[PDB]
């Protein structure tokens, strides 16, 4: 039985000085709550595991953080937490490379790496890495990342 | 002048005020308002004779040569009285005939007269071809005269009152004495030349005198006649005489307009001739400007924000124009002069073209020429018979050039059929878009959620006023006791009388027998006093529920309307300005008669087959909104027909196919024609229903998408145009809402396109709608028109003819109002002259003249024969109209962008405060005690002398009669309310939320100990909101009007000489204005037409701020912190409830008690309350808890960055440190910055950097005192 | 009195607009039509 | 009849459909007869689509405005059974009438070949067969026998009913003041009444619970200048409104209950009146 | 430092535009304007 | 997976889900307390994340 | 006889044709557009074989996608796909190149 | 295509306490938006070389 009051009560009972401009408590419950129930999509995500031959559940492209905001932009980071948590749930075979790239997109300025064939850069918005040939070499072998 | 000498002496005394010579005290405002009402209205035209003046205009005597109305009216089938078309088959409006023989004399006024009562008696009793034929003409001809707010007899009187004395020059150096003279205006001269016919002893009888019941016509003398076209001619000239002095029109351009009205009055059926030339003046100026050789100027360099679906816009500089940027489109001159040759008005065309070629470049002066000619179009609200409004224009069936073959359909699945995949025309893309959009609703778990089902049932009740009570027809299969609810006094409309009775009977025992002939049109009786209107039954809207939802999913990913009060001024206006720029040329695609273009013959058979195959996904055994699963009879396989279980979501489509194919039963029961009454089907959707007309938006983007990608890249013959049509995309190049929308060309080959290629495009696009019957109203004038708003080279063109100075649409033969509702029409009439920019001083001079007549009211009670009211002068100040002069300073310094309310009263009492302390330190004794904001100076006695407190409370007092039955007597109140409560509270889960909400709040009202009995928007306010929204349209009894009337005079004369406890706290804050803020745009670029340096006040505001609303951290609140509400609860009242409790330090249970009150779940009430915070909120949204808000007059401006980082809560070198809002600047600074902008936009001239100087108490003293106020609320 | 102060901001309005005059100085469109559209328009007649 | 409304015009609709097709092409008619009567149908974008738009231009020109003139014959009598060739003219000409979409289990396409000596021959009968089929709105055709069970069904009871039934009727009474306005020589001070709709009951006592109460529907009666006379109801009366023991006819025309009381008609004046079921003797 | 480091980390195409796209763009448009580009060699920080 | 229990169950952290969940949070406590977030995000609102 | 309904039944099942899917599909929806003069371009291309040397049925100018669009643009590669199949049908000797 | 939503959003999404006398977030927007509203001056520099 889902009951989202617990994770709400776990976050709103962390302490924050209200004098700041940006609230990491409030700017992530904005990115947390659907207006309706919208919790049977978890059960469609489970029910697709019996049917992974026909359908592969894909991470929703409007939920990826964009290739405009940095890691300092706060709701873009908590999307990348929500992608990394919901990684193994979705049955798409390119789920972990989208999980890996959505942070590698989000810190292309501090931490650059090498990305596969040309035409697919590090600031490619993490949804066009849906083919096995454009997995980065550092993701297959982390020794290749310095 | 001698015009000023001819005025009465109290009326002269107010022209001195309107000129700005003297301050407008209340005694001048009382006596001159009393001078208007006791005066005979015919004396106003005598004042026009007191001006000796000449201009080349001659009113012909051929106006008065009338037709015979009985030759223009006859009887046809079902015994309906209507107008046979004489010349052309749209000849349907008022014929120009003598009203003379149809009227008798009137008992009170012997000079005027209403309808002859022998014709009134028999035509309701015996249906004749003469008397019933007469009352049809009379009530329609009286209605077209009734289409004004008040009499144009008085609207000419305010204009002569403004022009009596010239305005005094203010010290602001940008003002000018106006170039226009009343002596040179042919509009006023044509009115004087007409009124030479209408005097018998130099008395100037008006041809009509529109009583608020209806127009009453002048009796003719023997030998002369009273045609109906003259009163319509006079109204259009007065509508032109007012606007041309507000637009500063050239006198050679009024004569261009006046000669068309005199030509239409010379012709027969004045409104029809005026309708055939409704698009002459925009075609001569707006649709064709810069087709000449010499072209140049400056244009905005607006860029589309590159994530395309965001629909954001940024002004990114200027663009200097050249001859490659002038429109490649052909001029509209050749199709327009042929239309002017049909009415012998070819000199009207050559007058404009001679004046248009005097504007070769794009300047401030050139766009003023466009709006001056667009002011020449008549904005007169044409009224035909509401029977004939439906018998012709709601009867046009489309012409399908490519119908779907019957072999293209499958076997039937119950009523519906599926489309075979073998057919692949544009019907397939219609079938495959509505199918996949229907698939995403059976998957969507937003339904089977009790709050989501409560919003949809709230959406049908609240949005439209409803038509009928077909449950009297729906007792035919189910025995209902049928309560008439005469023991509850409530209106029997479809809002309340239907849906309360729906809570007893389930849908499945009702949806099988919904099909009614008096489905809609009139209140459960075939003759009433109401017009046949659009919406239908709430349980046939409930069977139309999935058709709304699948249309919502199509428009979700494309049309992010976000359901906001500011969506025209945020999304439409910058798209209007991004279009018409010299980079891109546009095709403003309009779809005419789109409501009568969606039939079951083509469209509604495809979508009901697409929804039924689309709803096949998901559970086939699943109910929906109370409609269970059922057996369908499958007939697709010829060898294997069988019985299939289908869902309740597919069950509704089976009944919707039976309802769309039979049509929509419009029942006409208008009170204009004498007793014509017939219901009949049509394939025409209701017009104004935005929850149903979104299906037209759902097809507008969809059918353009098949055009731009499949049809036109294969059908067109131009090889060059196929390169353009390849990469056009409706997510980048087409924006739709409603039937109309802008088509955009790709930026590479946008302005360099050949016009011969574009003519081959639009030929194929017009032939593309022939496959659907969609008559496209394509325009190729290189101007923008998205939702009836215009552009020219990135300059917004305010259609002055769209909002008339005199006109007002009345769908009823009577106004159906008590007097003081005129005042709410004044403020709307004022702000339309502020949005559509006019000469801001002369419009403010006209407004105080126009509002002065709306200050006195007289009620006729058979018990009490005498009632007379008087609002003070300061009433209109609180409601929004800025004052022309204060005592002690110079006139016309208060801008028309002043806020209303306490926010506006703060702004006047700030710059005028320095006078108020000094003028009361003398001539008045000091206070015995001490006062915080004025010290020892006795300012609130002086404010009591000017009636500042008088107009303050008289404006806050209500002006609509509350109904007489209450709950304190033995009345049966909860008969229809508690059944409507059962309608909203269907599920016991949602009732358990709201009972939990009010139990926790009333526990925390006394335990937390801050308020008692305070209004918090629970869901039990919503039956109180709905049922009281039904008796507001009901005519109040004379006991309620007099109780409303006596409460006015008690409110004015009461000795409460204090403001509200917010404005008493606002006046501690002293703000001051430094230099002007640096510029947003280059003022050589015209932002809005009419905002030239002559109209100075609107010129600085669009220059200092800009007209593109910058989406910032705030973005003026497109988010409202609750994404979905039950319709009836204002989210403005919800954010002002939660954010107060966040400031007050409430426990989190206090938030949950409010959120359970509006119906949020316990899983949702925690998840909103932690989500809302005082730092994450927006700076406009913080100020809304203290009832400070952005006015409607600021919505067209870029107030975003100005409130952000030019308004100071604390400017550290200038201010005093008593105003340090330490630890409260998270929420006090949105109040302090917005009070800074509350006074910056009130001062005329350029927008200055606003600085809080000091607070009279501490800022901690003000943060404490607003905290006392927020506990009281 | 606010009436000179409202007449002081018009000086700061114009000197901000005189500031934007010196940044992007306006130039006639007779030249802009010459440097763009007179190239496609006129040339010498060589063949006769 | 459905074929009679195309016969209402002084040139017949099928005679103009000869004249409309002959003026354009004789060759496309030679291959539209083979594509409509084909076992499997192609796109046929040369033969039939030149017939259908010529049909619809002919149809919109004359038939839809004539149907609006035929509005009082198809809904304004006492009870009618209109027939239509398609779903269009009942909805496009905006006439208030319930449309049911019929399909009888006889192949109608060979009946048009089985009938002979028509005005257009057997070739014209199958072109405008396909024209009305494309014109009809695509929806499930209900079996037309289910309609005839409502109409002609309980009229098969009365041969096996041993009791000879009685006659009832409706009353829309008219005052003499409205029937002496435009001139009618009418003898009598009691108001003149009219029979809107009759019904038959197998006894008297089953109507005594219903003859007492008036009916909650307003009925306006259009009386023509000629003998013709039309009845309309402000509130449409549900068929289900009458009790289960009424035998009302398939179709019924309006007549004065005394014809002899009316003399010197002289003009057309309508009037509104209520309804009361009564016994007709 | 939080504002200034954020401005480094902005993903913007104008650095990519300045050496990849516009030297191709300025080359092509110099062949189509009515006046050829009157050019003088730019200097990186040399005195003489 | 593991077979179905028949006694009273309680939320345990021995799962691969809890292995996946706890190590992401153990990774984003490192990203939040990295050097890149240190230079921009304030230290007191970094403790909040 | 030339009836595309065997292809059209086989191709409408595996296609989607929704507003987020038109931009790849739109080239082959033009293939499915049934407006055609009973496929005269086919039989004219056969008949040019007999009268080769007097008339050659070359590929059209609007057949070829422009040589600046990349292969990642999906309607452009269907436009090349429909060309390689219709290559040997033509009597143009330069059709293989 | 120049979009001032990009650079403004990266500035305004950094955390400063609302207790400070001078906020350099809300300060440099007075150096960013006004007098820099004409962004085509960028294009007059590219053509000037």
């Amino acid at each position: 039985v889902l009951d989202p009051t617990v994770l709400t009560n776990a976050i709103t009972t962390i302490s924050e000085s209200t004098t700041q401009t940006i609230s990491p408590i409030s700017e992530i419950l904005r990115l947390l709550q659907p207006m309706g129930n919208d919790y049977a999509a978890f059960w469609k995500c489970i029910a697709s595991w019996a049917y992974n031959g026909l359908v592969t559940t894909v991470l929703s492209e409007d939920a990826f953080p964009d290739s405009s905001q940095s890691i300092t932009h706060l709701p873009s980071m908590w999307k990348c937490l929500f992608l990394t948590l919901a990684g193994p749930m979705t049955s798409d075979p390119h789920s972990p490379v989208k999980v890996f790239m959505a942070l590698a997109n989000l810190l292309a300025q501090p931490e650059p790496i090498a990305i596969g064939v040309p035409g697919m850069h590090q600031t490619t918005p993490a949804s066009q890495f849906s083919h096995p040939g454009v997995w980065p070499p550092g993701f297959l072998n982390p020794q290749l990342i310095n | 002048e001698e015009l000023f000498n001819a005025l009465p002496q109290p009326l002269q005394q107010l022209s001195l005020a309107l000129a700005g010579e003297i301050p407008l005290t209340d005694h001048i405002f009382e006596q001159a308002a009393s001078t208007w009402h006791v005066q005979p209205r015919s004396l106003t035209y005598k004042l026009l004779d007191h001006i000796p003046f000449a201009t080349p205009v001659v009113v012909p005597p051929s106006i008065y040569h009338s037709l015979d109305w009985s030759k223009c009216f006859a009887v046809n089938q079902d015994r309906v009285e209507r107008i046979p078309t004489i010349d052309n088959p749209d000849d349907v409006y008022v014929p120009n005939s003598d009203i003379g023989p149809l009227l008798t004399s009137l008992h009170t006024i012997p000079d005027y007269g209403f309808l002859h009562p022998t014709i009134e008696n028999d035509a309701t009793t015996l249906r004749a071809e003469r008397a019933r034929c007469a009352s049809t003409f009379y009530k329609i001809a009286s209605s077209q005269a009734r289409q004004v707010k008040l009499d144009p007899i008085r609207m000419l009187g305010f204009l002569l009152l403004v022009q009596a004395r010239p305005r005094v020059p203010s010290g602001l150096v940008t003002d000018q004495p106006t170039r226009r003279d009343p002596t040179l205006s042919p509009a006023l001269h044509a009115i004087w030349q007409v009124m030479q016919y209408y005097k018998v002893a130099g008395v100037y009888y008006a041809p009509a005198l529109v009583v608020p019941s209806g127009a009453i016509w002048w009796i003719p003398p023997p030998g002369k006649r009273n045609v109906v076209s003259v009163q319509y001619l006079l109204t259009d000239l007065i509508s032109l005489a007012i606007l041309a002095h507000m637009t500063d029109m050239s006198p050679t351009l009024e004569l261009t307009g006046v000669l068309m009205y005199l030509r239409a009055a010379s012709s027969h059926s004045y409104a029809y001739t005026l309708l055939q030339m409704k698009s002459v003046f925009p075609a001569l100026s707006l649709r064709s400007m810069y087709r000449n050789k010499g072209f140049g100027g400056k244009a905005p360099a607006i860029e589309w924000t590159e994530p395309r679906s965001k629909y954001k816009f940024r002004w990114t500089g200027v663009t200097q124009l050249h001859d490659g940027l002038r429109p490649r489109s052909p001029s509209m001159d050749v199709p327009t002069l042929e239309t002017l040759a049909k009415y012998e008005l070819v000199d009207i065309g050559h007058t404009i073209i001679r004046e248009r070629n005097a504007h070769p470049q794009h300047n401030h002066d050139s766009v003023r020429f466009v709006r001056d000619v667009m002011a020449l179009t008549s904005g007169m609200y044409l009224v035909r018979q509401p029977t004939m409004s439906v018998l012709r224009e709601y009867s046009q069936v489309p012409d399908i050039k490519d119908p779907i073959p019957p072999s293209a359909w499958t076997g039937p699945i119950g009523n519906v059929r599926y489309l075979l995949p073998s057919v692949q025309g544009p019907a397939r893309h219609l079938y495959d878009t509505w199918r996949a959009a229907a698939r995403q609703i059976a998957q969507d778990p937003q339904w089977h959620d009790p709050l989501n089902q409560a919003i949809m049932r709230a959406q049908y009740v609240t949005a439209r006023g409803g038509s009928s009570a077909s449950l009297k027809f729906a007792l035919k299969v189910t025995g209902i006791v049928l309560p008439e609810y005469d023991d509850s006094k409530v209106k029997k409309s479809s809002k309340i009388y239907q849906a309360a009775q729906i809570a007893r009977i389930a849908f499945m025992l009702l949806i099988a027998a919904i099909h009614a002939e008096v489905t809609m049109g009139i209140r459960n009786q075939v003759q009433r006093r109401a017009r046949s209107i659009m919406p239908l039954n709430v349980i046939q809207q409930a069977i139309s529920a999935p058709h709304t939802l699948v249309a919502n999913y199509i428009n979700k990913h494309m049309n992010l309307s976000t359901t906001s009060g500011s969506v025209v001024t945020d999304k439409v206006i910058p798209l209007i300005l991004y279009a018409s720029t010299p980079p891109n040329t546009v095709v403003n695609v309009d779809i005419k008669a789109c409501d009568a273009s969606i039939t079951y013959n083509y469209f509604l058979s495809v979508i009901c087959g697409a929804m039924h195959e689309g709803f096949e996904v998901g559970n086939a055994d699943a109910a929906f909104m109370g409609v269970p699963s059922t057996i369908v009879s499958d007939r697709r396989s010829p060898v294997a027909p069988y019985s299939r279980p289908i869902s309740g979501l597919q069950t509704m489509v089976q009944h919707l196919a039976d309802l769309y194919a039979a049509g929509f039963r419009y029942s006409v029961s208008d009170a204009f024609s004498s007793g014509n009454k017939f219901s009949f089907p049509t394939s025409t959707f209701p017009s104004g229903s935005t929850a149903t007309s979104t299906e037209h938006t759902a097809n507008n983007s969809t059918m353009m998408e098949y055009f731009l990608n499949v049809h036109a890249p294969s059908h067109v013959k131009s090889a060059s145009l196929k390169r353009i049509l390849t990469d056009m995309t409706i997510q980048r190049n087409y924006v739709c809402q409603g039937d109309d929308g802008i088509l955009l060309l790709p930026h590479e080959a946008a302005s360099k396109i050949s016009a011969d290629d574009m003519n081959e495009l639009l030929t194929c696009l017009r032939d593309y709608g022939q496959l659907f019957g969609w008559n496209y109203d394509i325009d190729w004038s290189d101007t923008a028109e998205y939702l009836k708003l215009y552009a020219l080279m990135g300059c917004r063109i305010p259609n002055t003819s769209r909002h008339p100075p005199v006109g007002k649409e009345y769908a009823a033969p009577q106004t159906d109002e008590i007097w003081p509702s005129l005042i709410d029409i004044v403020i709307g009439h004022h702000l339309n002259g502020v949005t559509d920019v006019l000469n801001w001083r002369e419009w403010l001079r006209f407004s105080w003249a126009f509002a002065c007549y709306s200050s006195r009211g007289g009620y006729t009670n058979p018990r009490g024969q005498s009632f007379s009211a008087q609002y003070p002068w300061w009433t209109f100040v609180y409601l929004g109209i800025p004052p022309i002069l204060l005592p002690g300073q110079t006139p016309f310094i208060h801008s028309c962008y002043m806020p209303p309310g306490d926010q506006g009263m703060f702004s006047i009492l700030n710059g005028w405060r320095d006078w108020l302390i000094s003028h009361a330190s003398t001539t008045l004794p000091p206070l015995r005690h001490n006062h915080p904001v004025w010290g020892l100076s006795d300012v609130p006695s002086l404010l009591s002398q000017f009636g500042v407190y008088a107009g303050y409370h008289a404006a806050q007092h209500y002006r609509r009669p509350k109904p007489a039955p209450e709950t304190a007597s033995s009345d049966s109140i909860n008969q229809i309310t508690s059944d409507l409560t059962e309608y909203l509270f269907y599920d016991s889960a949602l009732k358990a939320r709201v009972m939990k909400g009010r139990y926790n709040w009333e526990r925390l009202s006394s335990s937390l100990s801050l308020n008692v009995g305070s209004r918090v928007p629970s869901l039990f306010d919503v039956p109180g909101k709905w049922v009281a929204a039904g008796r507001d349209a009901e005519k109040p009894p004379p006991s309620s009007v007099e109780d409303m009337f006596t409460s006015l005079n008690r409110c004015i004369r009461r000795p409460t000489h204090s403001f509200s406890r917010l404005l008493e706290l606002y006046l501690r804050v002293h703000v001051a204005l430094g230099e002007s803020i640096p510029l947003a745009i280059d003022p050589d670029v015209p932002q809005v037409a009419g905002a030239d340096p002559a109209n100075d006040d609107h010129w600085f505001k669009y220059t200092c701020l800009g007209d593109i609303p910058s989406a910032t951290r705030n973005y003026f609140g497109e988010s409202l912190f609750v994404g979905r509400v039950v319709s009836g609860l204002d989210v403005e009242a919800v954010d002002a409830t939660l954010l107060r409790l966040k400031i007050l330090g409430a426990p989190p249970e206090a938030f949950i008690a409010v959120l359970n009150g509006i119906g949020m779940s316990d899983s949702e009430a925690h998840q909103i309350a932690g989500r809302i915070s005082l730092a994450n909120a927006q700076l406009v949204q913080i100020a809304r808890v203290v009832h400070l808000s952005i006015p409607s007059s600021w919505m067209t401006l870029n107030t975003g960055p100005y409130i952000h980082h030019h308004a100071y809560d604390f400017k550290p070198g200038i201010t005093q440190p008593s105003a340090k809002s330490r630890d409260k600047s998270i929420w006090m600074s949105p109040i302090l910055k917005l009070l800074c902008t509350s006074y910056a936009m009130t001062v005329a001239g350029p927008v200055r950097t606003s600085i809080v100087t000091e607070i009279d108490g501490s800022a901690a003293a003000l943060s404490g005192n607003l905290r006392v106020w927020m506990r009281d609320v | 009195l606010a009436t000179p102060m409202i007449n002081n901001a018009i000086r700061s309005f114009l000197t901000a607009w005189d500031d934007i005059r010196i940044l992007s100085p306006d130039v006639s469109s007779k030249s802009l039509s010459a440097y763009l559209d007179s190239a496609v328009a006129n040339g010498p007649e060589l063949i006769i | 009849d459905s074929d009679a409304l195309g016969d209402s015009l002084r040139p017949s609709f099928e005679t103009q459909f000869l004249e409309r097709l002959e003026n354009l092409d004789p060759n496309l008619l030679d291959r539209a007869v083979a594509s409509i009567l084909s076992p499997t149908s192609d796109t046929s974008d040369d033969a039939v689509t030149t017939v259908l738009d010529a049909f619809n231009a002919l149809y919109r020109e004359i038939m839809t405005p004539a149907q609006r003139a035929r509005l009082p014959l198809l809904t304004q009598q006492g009870r009618v059974l209109a027939f239509a060739h398609s779903d269009y003219e009942l909805l496009s000409a905006n006439i208030p009438i319930q449309v049911v979409r019929g399909s009888i289990p006889i192949d109608h396409v060979v009946n048009l070949l089985a009938r002979r000596n028509r005005v257009g021959g057997t070739a014209l009968q199958v072109l405008l067969d396909y024209c009305y089929r494309t014109q009809a709105s695509p929806l499930a055709p209900t079996p037309a026998g289910r309609l005839y069970k409502q109409l002609f069904g309980p009229w098969l009871m009365v041969p096996r009913l041993s009791e000879p039934l009685i006659k009832l009727r409706l009353v829309a009474s008219a005052p003499a003041k409205v029937l002496r306005a435009a001139g009618w020589t009418i003898d009598g001070d009691p108001p003149l009444e009219v029979s809107c709709l009759c019904a038959y009951v197998t006894d008297r006592a089953a109507a005594t619970a219903l003859i007492e109460r008036r009916l909650d529907s307003r009925a306006l009666v259009t009386v023509g200048g000629d003998q013709l006379m039309f009845v309309e109801y402000a509130p449409p009366l549900p068929l289900v409104s009458i009790p289960r023991t009424f035998l009302l006819p398939v179709t019924y025309v309006v007549h004065w209950v005394p014809p002899q009381r009316v003399l010197l008609n002289g003009g057309n004046v309508s009037f509104t009146s209520g309804l009361e079921w009564t016994f007709d003797d | 430092t939080g504002v200034m480091t954020a401005m480094r980390q902005v993903k913007t195409m104008t650095p990519f535009y300045i050496q990849h796209m516009c030297p191709t763009e300025l080359s092509v448009l110099a062949s189509v304007t009515v006046t050829p580009p009157f050019q003088v060699p730019f200097t990186r920080l040399v005195q003489n | 997976n593991q077979p179905l229990p028949r006694l009273t169950v309680a939320p345990t952290y021995d799962s691969a889900m809890s292995n996946w969940i706890s190590t992401t949070i153990a990774f984003f406590i490192r990203v939040v307390n990295s050097v890149n977030m240190t230079a921009t995000v304030n230290d007191l609102t970094r403790r909040t994340m």
